[PDB]
């Protein structure tokens, strides 16, 4: 016998060698493998039969029959159109891949696992029968049977011996394509996944377009030759309009498909993918009951149950009535479907996906369902981003909604125009503007108050003994003083319009009214003017300057940025540092935005830049604490100006670099913001008593809503410390502005020496107070 | 007929962060400023 | 060797292949050490190949492996391995040609390298290389050298070498499609979750990469692992670069990523994974951190490659930690680095993935997995930025929405306007005062409705203004006696109805008196038309509520124009926008507790109030009528055929459903009551309605560029009468009709209407004359 | 010098699509009266 087991370790080499060559097949190896034991033991029609999982449940179906030797192995083959199918619980083979053990039956008919199924089929007797299941890892790939022993009654140990031993080389071949079709099989569900994200993160839409791309990126590794997708309605609820006829009995309660959550069963879209040929892709909105995809009732029944239907022989079913012949006049029969439900957050149905017979002809493993139910898991779970993509559209169109109301709202009316621009009262027009600018301009500057009367031109000047009308009136006049509306030729009723609106901007609070911002203005028009520092500055410049200082407090709550952090607001969760002055830069540049509004119209796009440009420094170095952290850059400035002798030679060292005009133009808006304590000692005394109320109101409100302690400052029962603490205000904040700008500037000397006069002033009251205790 | 036995979906796989909890001036003018409601 | 050893020693390899469970490095020396007998060769070798940064490279993994020697002295650990580039040695030659290679006198090669020689004193001078080659993919080269008692070695030699790397190659493509399938496990498993924790909700980059990492860890076998995030901020602020632009502080030098921002990692999260696993999140990290503390990192974020290294403490470029950092003993053996990227290509991150759990260095497999991590991490930044916009977005509204309630909240002012409590309680601070003088006073001061004629159908606002207006609405509110009923506050319902005039806008036709007139219209009909027996008070006070409120900030076009303009109504709210979006400002204003008249009402009745707000509302345009006309018909019939009062009462209002439908047709007769008013009012509404028709007409005719129907047409302005007729005939007479049946006391109202039809048909018949000549 | 580093991957994953072109009650007299008063 040493031929005999030379020859068989040649033949296993052989048989291993076979594994080798690739194009191949595993089933060639099986094949050749089967035909030698056959050989070996004396018997007829080896088979083997694959193990398949679907919806749950093993089954085995046929891969090898009638292998004997010397048989041609494409006529050995069994296709998948021709196999039969068993489930575990019928046949020895079922319980042969149930049990995982061998199972070697001498006589057929004294077992009740018997199936003879196969006997009637093909008309064969069957009287012996030895199986072994194929399980690597623990889970079984095929069954192995030998059948009808020729010379002998009984399957003997010798010939289960061997059986073992071949089958642990075919079991190494069933390993192999095994483990190289799950890296397939993972590599496709690991793509499917990469190219979904792809696309889901691309863009946010809406459900529609976000499923087709994710859905037609991935088409190339669903592996199948046709599928779809229709999506359900989502309206749960009903208009109190559509439910009037319910309710009155007019119209019969509805019968039929229910989602679970209990929605209507309503494909309003189906979107085909068909990709056996020409790769055709239709969009069908609000499909008829005639469709093909939902003339069986399996994507209904996936909507009202949210179940995984895997069918194979799909028209020899039943229940759903699948269309026997072809689909289309185009030749396509449906052979197996796979159909899923897409679910959302809250585990509503929201879609159904239905694939369609594979580019093979096998059915769908559990494989496919694993692929395809990670695809619509994944489809599900990106749901979210559209309901994303469909709350930020109605934020967007909520706050344009908004912005548009409030900008109506405060937008000045043609009758408060018509109270400062008298067009009629003075050229009997119409209400219609066909005037020329030139006479709108002559007979404005026929109405506005005087400049060098109420003392525009001064640091004194005390806006008490003015209306807030004649306030307007005062702050177009000075608009008009420092010659821009000619030179960049603004039209005047914008101009007008705008500095109503500006004043309607401002709130009614104590101290940061309309009153403030035009005392900033006031102020910085007396800066430019009468303290001769308009000439380190353009006509353009000036213009920006002192509309970004009438701003500068526009819609101030009469709350400091300290509430506004301590309380969240949402000025504080929009803008982080400088929160009031970034608010009050956007909504300056809001008010400027439209074209009835907008006061810088008619100049070039450079020029917009740069006034946008000053708008945003002016406007954000009212901040203290910027003032703060830039006083000495303005000192060390300051400094380096005083040592020249010549004033043209200190304009062009300023001049050439725009950091320094920058910095200059912020301690100026500071300067300009703290004015009021420079003014004669009565309007300071008011002016004081108002800022001290505001921020008494402030202190009392923070203790109210916010339960904390006040600062002195701030702390009304505090009140009889006023006068020593405006000294420190006086000693501490507004001393250094007044101080370098004096040395900068000899015409700024008033101001600071009317701080002077009153530090006296709140020094004697603050004695007093020492003496009343 | 009747349908065929088919499978619910296996929602227990993702059913359902330690580290998350924290995730989400001159020296002598610091008093003055917090005096004044600056800062 | 005879054929029967030779047989058996098949058998036997035969039986190493199917290892059932173990490592193919015990295989692999098996049949190296049967070879090396076969060969009368001593010393075979395997060198496994790896490829690093695209370039691959071989590694020795057994070494002196002769005839019956011990496995644990064969094998060679990580620790231990040389690797070769392929451009080195003649296994790297054997690896880049994937050929066998046999050459003598290897001192004579041009290829040969003696760096192993020197390593371990050992010479060789006849050799065997050849390559395990699977898929393009060379897996090992096996060597054996130095035959005994010959030298050239023989083709059989060659044969037999061959046929023994077949089971080698068995064996080693086993091993490599199971890796295979199990990194591409890994790699699905790992976009699996990622996306999961993407879509489980909205965050920002920190706690949504935190998450994503954190899911993962188990799939990424390495000991620690981090991630620095950079700082994304562009440009600076003008105050931040006023120091550097003037001279001031030297520029930043130093590392810089590809868009040129500062290499400035603001957090870094450090997941410790070999003993206790920990997870430290680290706010602005020091550079003395044992991530940062070598550059690779920084160079990352310079560069922007995926960075492996092998064997790191041993560079000389970075300066890795050689002993360990942590005092745990833990040192850096082998580091992968890769950068995570916005789509706009800037680099957000650096992850860093410390020593393998193997010990083996990362090959490509792990920079695979890794690099579609990183992959997926910067596509989910879409979720990131959409956050953070949310956030912008919903802050800009709420303050956009508030900015709109204090200019439309009525001021103090405007309110003692109306409830003089200062003139006559002598209080002039605070609203101290008993509810019940606050109602006496009110009473006094509010017109009578008897000589004011506010119980008439006949009814016209021409001679009152728009304050008598205000007077009127709250006498209105007063008479139905809901004010004590409900405890409406006195100051509150003042403040309401200033209010809702504020918030009507001055358009030609829907403004303040529409809105009034409507209300008194529905007043009239719940008091002089006897409708009220049908509901109750709180319903009363809805309707005359929701009355008041039906066309409020109506801007002067219809719904056709918010269509066809698609302005931010129409893509809010899809079907009766104008109608919508009155309903939510209402409700916007009801929802302020200084405007809330409801305020002292249970949850049930706020409830019933809010319902009937929106069927009120909803019900005033002309399309649900239309639509629902028949089902008030139907209602009407079955309540003419009743012999007694009472059980029409009862029938009504037994069903809520027909009080609904009665409550939409009082809403249309209420907005349509204008063509029951006498001739005077009815002559100069008209041209009202026709003016307000014919802007739109302009205003479409100008922006949409679209031909106007001839209702909105100024050029059939002489066709109004008749179209006016056509509108009377169509719409207002059904309704009239249909009431002036159910209840006789409405008969006046549409014998108004008759009247008007008349008229409208002489100044048609004049046209009529006009034109015919 | 420092090694010889691998290059990013973003071509394979650079990357329109078909069918996207789309995949963004009265009575007979009624339905042209109810165009002239701008009732739908
Ligand atoms: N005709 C035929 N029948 C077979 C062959 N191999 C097995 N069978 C029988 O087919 C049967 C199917 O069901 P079982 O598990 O009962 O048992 C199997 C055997 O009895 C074969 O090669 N040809
Ligand atoms: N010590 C030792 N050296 C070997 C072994 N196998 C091969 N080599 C040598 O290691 C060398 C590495 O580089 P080459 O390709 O030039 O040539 C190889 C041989 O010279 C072995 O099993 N043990
Ligand atoms: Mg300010
Ligand atoms: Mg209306
Ligand atoms: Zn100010
Ligand atoms: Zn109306």
């Amino acid at each position: 016998s040493e031929l005999t087991q030379v020859e068989e370790s040649a033949l296993c080499l052989e048989l291993l060698w076979t594994v080798q060559e690739e194009g191949g097949t595993p089933e060639q190896g099986v094949h050749r493998a089967l035909q030698r034991l056959a050989h070996l033991l004396q018997a007829d029609r080896c088979s083997m039969f694959l193990c398949r999982s679907r919806n749950g449940i093993p089954e085995v179906a046929s891969r090898l029959l009638d292998v004997t030797p010397t048989s041609k192995f494409e006529d050995n083959l069994v296709g998948p159109d021709k196999e039969v199918v068993f489930p575990l619980d019928i046949g020895i083979v079922g319980w042969a891949a149930h049990t995982k053990k061998t199972h070697n039956v001498p006589d057929v008919k004294k077992n009740s696992h018997f199936s003879d199924f196969m006997d009637k089929q093909t008309g064969y007797v069957t009287k012996n029968l030895l199986a072994t299941p194929i399980v690597v890892g623990k889970e079984v790939l095929a069954v192995i049977m030998a059948v009808n022993k020729v010379n002998a009654s009984e399957f003997s140990k010798q010939d289960e011996e061997v059986f073992s031993k071949y089958l642990n080389f075919v079991s190494i071949i069933l390993r192999l394509h095994h483990t190289s079709y799950m890296y397939n099989i993972e590599s496709r569900r690991s793509q499917i996944l990469m190219w979904s994200a792809n696309k889901v993160f691309e863009e946010l839409t809406d459900v529609e377009r976000q499923f087709h791309k994710a859905l037609y990126t991935v088409r190339s590794y669903l592996n199948c030759e046709r599928y779809s997708i229709g999506l359900l309605d989502m309206t749960k609820e009903k208009e109190f309009y559509d439910e009037w006829p319910i309710k009155l009995g007019e119209v019969e309660p509805y019968k039929g498909p229910k989602t679970p959550d209990g929605r209507e069963v309503n494909f309003y879209k189906i979107i085909d993918y068909i990709l056996h040929g020409k790769e055709e892709i239709k969009v069908i909105p609000t499909p008829p009951a005639d469709h093909w995809t939902l003339i069986s009732g399996l994507p209904t029944y996936v909507a009202e149950n949210g179940f995984i239907c895997n069918m194979m022989n799909a028209p020899a079913d039943e229940y759903f009535t699948f269309q026997k012949g072809p689909v289309d006049e185009t030749g396509w029969v449906i052979k197996n479907v796979l159909s899923l439900p897409i679910v959302n957050k809250k585990e509503d149905i929201v879609g159904v996906a239905t694939f369609y017979n594979r580019k093979d002809g096998k059915p769908f493993d559990e494989h496919d369902e694993y692929i395809t139910e990670t695809l619509t898991q994944f489809l599900g779970w990106s749901l979210l981003n559209t309901d994303t993509y469909d709350k930020m559209n109605k934020l967007e169109n909520r706050k344009d909604i908004a912005q548009e109301m409030l900008m109506n709202q405060t937008k000045a009316t043609p009758e408060e125009i018509k109270s400062i621009l008298k067009f009629q009262e003075k050229l009997n027009v119409d209400v219609i503007d066909d005037c020329e600018e030139k006479q709108l301009v002559a007979i404005l500057k026929e109405d506005l108050p005087d400049p060098r009367s109420a003392e525009l031109y001064e640091f004194r000047f005390s806006d008490f003994p003015l209306t807030e009308h004649g306030l307007i009136k005062c702050g177009i006049r000075l608009f008009f003083e420092i010659n821009v509306v000619e030179k960049f030729k603004v039209p005047v009723e914008v101009l007008t319009r705008w500095m109503y609106t500006v004043r309607k901007g401002y709130r009614a609070v104590t101290y940061h009214n309309w009153r403030h911002g035009f005392n900033v203005g006031q102020t910085m028009f007396t800066l430019l003017m009468t303290g001769r520092l308009k000439k380190y500055y353009t006509d353009l410049e000036a213009f920006a300057m002192l509309a970004a200082a009438f701003c500068h407090d526009i819609d101030h709550r009469g709350t400091n940025n300290l509430y506004q952090m301590k309380s969240t607001s949402p000025l504080a969760r929009l803008h982080g540092s400088s929160i009031l002055e970034r608010h009050h830069l956007e909504y300056s540049k809001t008010l400027l935005q439209d074209e009835s509004l907008n006061i810088f119209q008619n100049l070039n796009k450079r020029q917009f830049e740069t006034v946008i440009h000053l708008f945003e420094v002016a406007i954000i170095a009212t901040d203290l604490a910027l003032y703060f952290k830039k006083r000495t850059m303005f000192q060390k400035i300051v400094d380096a100006c005083e040592q020249m002798q010549t004033e043209e030679e200190a304009i062009k060292y300023v001049t050439v670099d725009p950091t320094k005009k920058e910095i200059i133009m912020a301690m100026m808006m500071t300067a300009c913001d703290l004015s009021a304590i420079t003014k004669p000692w009565e309007v300071q005394s008011q002016v004081a008593l108002m800022v001290a109320n505001e921020f008494w109101e402030q202190g009392d409100l923070e203790r109210t809503v916010l339960q904390q302690q006040p600062i002195p400052m701030m702390d009304r029962n505090k009140r009889d410390e006023l006068p020593k603490l405006q000294v420190g205000f006086i000693d501490f904040v507004c001393t250094f502005v007044y101080k370098e700008f004096s040395r900068f500037h000899k015409e700024i000397t008033p101001m600071l020496s009317g701080l002077q006069n009153n530090r006296v002033e709140w020094k004697s009251l603050a004695d007093e107070y020492d003496a009343k205790m | 007929k009747g349908p065929p036995k088919f499978k619910q979906r296996q929602t227990r796989q993702f059913k359902s962060i330690p580290g998350m909890e924290g995730l989400g001036f001159n020296h002598l003018e610091l008093h003055e400023l917090a005096q004044y409601g600056i800062i």
